[PDB]
């Protein structure tokens, strides 16, 4: 809630460098095979019957990009994230039904999958920075559940 | 954590002093869960009513302590006696399993609420290794 | 946070007609009993080898009653309860060194003897009320730990 | 929950994979743990330097990942393997368990940082599911 400079440049960066189609079918995927009961939420998305099928799913692919873009609006509005996501809150709580622990599962998902990426630019700041950015995120997303 | 001989021993007698009210003590606790919080409402979105004191509440609170006495029952054994459980848990309704502490907690506090006496910090102490038993035992089929 | 009138209300009267000598070393010998661990901060306050020492020691009583009086302040100042509790944080985090996830276990100790106590009238909106108002204390406790 | 023989075998393949960088994975990861989630450094108060690439987190971040080695050794009985670190954590330090997880958490990010090839998430699955039974493994002996 309250940013620094220094932080806010760390998760600018982050997001001006990254590779959405490579990052966001990776957080996603090992999100439904590291916890497998997120899968609840795509039967409509075909083959999720071995971990090898996942990884090579194109809808769920296409979901990670979508979530990870998602992300953006944070991004770009760093001091306003509980209204930017108000909506897709209520999104999440009243149309999806998505459990909200499942947002604080992915972001773990999502930290792996870009400490695997960065390797030695992942920092000890860049991961303070990007676990606080994700805590107020996940913390928007579920205000709305009701 | 393991349950001693002791965990074992209480468990049961309080099991013996409230499971007359099991069905009223489920359907308690599953509506306090799903009003104090929120977030546990989303598995049961195919309900046409989940306010405390309505039929669905009333039904799976009976459901969900049948599931309990039988926890009781196979306490010296709770991975097998619960795998078929466990197996639903994780394939047909998905459950995040971090939604099982939430519902032991309003257990516990139905149980304080009801049975005050009998309640003692021995006994909660024991109930709580127990409920922790029974969310690992139904944590075990899901990866 | 946003209150209703009604959750005032039913905070308010929750704690006007507590029994602080009652109430307060029961939470306390309750979390110290099912949660042991937090028997590491009180090394000075004498036998605490099995629940009847703990029940019976007059030190940890005194020490109940103090921390649950340590809730009037947000009873007083519900719109401002981060700011009630900074100092307190401070002195948890700084002097005393308290793991702040035993705020959290306190808190479900206290509505498990608050529950007891008051029977039928910790109805389903009391239940609501309280786990929201701990919520919002226990963040609050935790807000200075850096 | 129970590990499986696969989890087994992946998690003493990926052992023997990163063995060599354990000290500089402990060290990592307590670095970590105490720089991201602060509210563990109220168990380290009485170090003299609690900062990433200290000697305090550098020493200590050898012992916890001997223990880690230690717990590879006794997969197949982690209960009983790990009882003397679960004795020091309940009735010494008085570690409140839910920081094993977090603990957990970062030495799973140091490895996927390290190690990005390695991690897979098949790898990911049955370590996450062995750090949980270190986890369990370490909390018998509390209550
Ligand atoms: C925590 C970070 C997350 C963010 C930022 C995010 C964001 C989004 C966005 C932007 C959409 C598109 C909504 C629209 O087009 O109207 C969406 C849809 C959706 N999300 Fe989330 N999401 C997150 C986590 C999750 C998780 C963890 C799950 C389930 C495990 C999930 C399940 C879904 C589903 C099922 C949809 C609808 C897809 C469809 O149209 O079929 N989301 N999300
Ligand atoms: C003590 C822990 C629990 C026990 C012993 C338990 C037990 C049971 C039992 C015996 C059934 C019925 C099985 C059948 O008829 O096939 C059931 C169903 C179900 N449970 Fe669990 N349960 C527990 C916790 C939870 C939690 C915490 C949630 C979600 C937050 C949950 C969600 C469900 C759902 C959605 C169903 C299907 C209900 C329906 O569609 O009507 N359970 N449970
Ligand atoms: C609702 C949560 C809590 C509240 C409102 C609270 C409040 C307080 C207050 C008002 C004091 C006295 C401060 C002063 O003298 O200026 C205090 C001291 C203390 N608290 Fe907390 N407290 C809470 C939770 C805890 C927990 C969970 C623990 C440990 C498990 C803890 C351990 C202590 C200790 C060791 C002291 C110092 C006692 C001494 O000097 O001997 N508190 N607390
Ligand atoms: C979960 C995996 C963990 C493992 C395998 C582990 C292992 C170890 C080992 C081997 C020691 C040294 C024991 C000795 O001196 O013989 C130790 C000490 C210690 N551990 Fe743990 N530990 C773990 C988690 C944690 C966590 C999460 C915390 C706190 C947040 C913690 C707090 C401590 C403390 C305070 C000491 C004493 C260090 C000192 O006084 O300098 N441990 N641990």
């Amino acid at each position: 809630v309250e940013w620094t400079q220094q932080e806010r440049s760390i998760i600018a960066g982050i997001f001006a460098n990254l590779n959405y189609e490579d990052i966001g079918p990776k957080a996603l995927a090992r999100c439904l095979i590291v916890y497998p009961w997120t899968q609840r939420y795509f039967g409509a998305y075909g083959d999720l019957s071995t971990p090898d099928a996942i990884k090579g799913n194109a809808k769920i692919a296409a979901h990670g990009v979508k979530v990870l873009h998602g992300l953006d609006r944070a991004v770009k509005n760093m001091d306003n994230i509980n209204e930017a996501y108000s909506e897709l809150s209520v999104l999440h709580s009243d149309k999806l039904h998505v459990d909200p622990d499942n947002f604080r599962i992915l972001g773990d998902c999502l930290t792996v999958v870009i400490a695997a990426n960065l390797g030695d630019a992942f920092t000890v700041e860049t991961q303070c920075a990007f676990q606080k950015f994700l805590a107020v995120v996940v913390f928007a997303l579920g205000r709305k559940y009701h | 954590t393991t349950l001693s001989d002791k965990d074992k021993s209480t468990v049961k007698a309080l099991w013996g002093k409230i499971s007359k009210s099991a069905d009223a003590i489920g359907a308690d606790a599953l509506g306090r869960m799903l009003a104090v919080y929120p977030q546990t409402k989303t598995y049961f979105s195919h309900w046409p009513d989940m306010s405390p004191g309505s039929g669905p509440v009333k039904a799976h609170g009976k459901k969900v302590m049948g599931g309990v006495a039988l926890a009781v029952s196979k306490i010296d054994d709770l991975t097998t006696g619960l795998g078929d459980l466990s197996e639903l848990h994780a394939f047909k309704m998905r459950v995040d399993p971090s939604n099982f502490k939430i519902l032991s907690h309003c257990i516990l506090v139905v149980v304080a609420k009801m049975f005050p006496k009998e309640f003692t910090p021995d006994a909660h102490v024991s109930l709580d290794k127990f409920l922790a038993s029974v969310a690992l035992a139904l944590a075990e089929r899901y990866r």
